[PDB]
């Protein structure tokens, strides 16, 4: 790949949502870029906006 | 508008009447005066403020939606995403346009209506004691000082009390 911050290798990010009572099972023989825990999910009025406007 | 009073049989409006929307101007023996009619003036106002509230009512209130600006070209999904927003804006832009044109037409007719109602009512009070000069003014065929005008304005004018006097002057003196 083109040099990007020295490197020419990359990392592809993926995600998995685990519903309560289900189990996650990581299974590999190399190249894994393992997790360190989970992020909590909340349903609500949140969102995101692109803007260089002052706050 | 639909009625003919405003910008119709009433030649023009009174730049000077700053105390009401609709009003009276008389000329009797004692002189000349002017007075706003608070009752019809408030009927027009109430109705107009009534649509005003309906219109500028309670806001959209949306949170997380879909993206509307794109930095990269992607095709199919992006095409549909943009079309969805575009056809939406278009439908809301029509609604706004039409809504404002309907309301405006109605506000005019309605205010033309309250003028014409003030006229018929005042006309129905005078009974046979007056004639309409065709310009929104009634020719009162009897002596009518200020307290007489006031009673017309405040709705208490009794026509019998001046009928014969009226009738006499009216019908060939
Ligand atoms: C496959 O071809 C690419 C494309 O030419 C090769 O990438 C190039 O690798 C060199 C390192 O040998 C990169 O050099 C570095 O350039 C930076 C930027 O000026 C400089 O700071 C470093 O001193 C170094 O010279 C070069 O940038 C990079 N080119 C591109 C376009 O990314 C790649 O090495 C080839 N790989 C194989 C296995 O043949
Ligand atoms: C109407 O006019 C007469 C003359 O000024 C007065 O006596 C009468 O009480 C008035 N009515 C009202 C409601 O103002």
């Amino acid at each position: 790949r083109p040099w990007v911050r020295g490197l020419s290798s990359r990392i592809s990010i993926y995600w998995t949502i685990v519903k309560p009572g289900d189990v996650l099972v990581i299974n590999s023989n190399g190249n894994l870029i393992a997790p360190r825990g989970y992020f909590k999910m909340r349903t609500g009025k949140s969102s995101i906006m692109r803007s260089d406007a002052p706050i | 508008g639909l009625f003919g009073a405003i910008a119709g049989f009433i030649e023009n409006g009174w730049e000077g009447m700053i105390d009401g929307w609709y009003g009276f101007r008389h000329q009797n023996s004692e002189g000349t005066g002017q007075a706003a009619d608070l009752k019809s003036t408030q009927a027009a106002i109430d109705q107009i403020n009534g649509k005003l509230n309906r219109v500028i009512e309670k806001t959209n209130e949306k949170f997380h939606q879909i993206e509307k600006e794109f930095s990269e070209v992607e095709g199919r999904i992006q095409d549909l995403e943009k079309y969805v927003e575009d056809t939406k804006i278009d439908l809301w832009s029509y609604n706004a346009e039409l809504l404002v044109a309907l309301e405006n037409q109605h506000t005019i007719d309605l205010t033309d209506s309250e003028m014409n109602k003030l006229f018929e009512k005042t006309r129905r009070q005078l009974r046979e004691n007056a004639e309409e000069m065709g310009n929104g003014c009634f020719k009162i065929y009897h002596k009518c000082d200020n307290a007489c005008i006031e009673s017309i304005r405040n709705g208490t004018y009794d026509h019998d009390v001046y009928r014969d006097e009226a009738l006499n002057n009216r019908f060939q003196i």
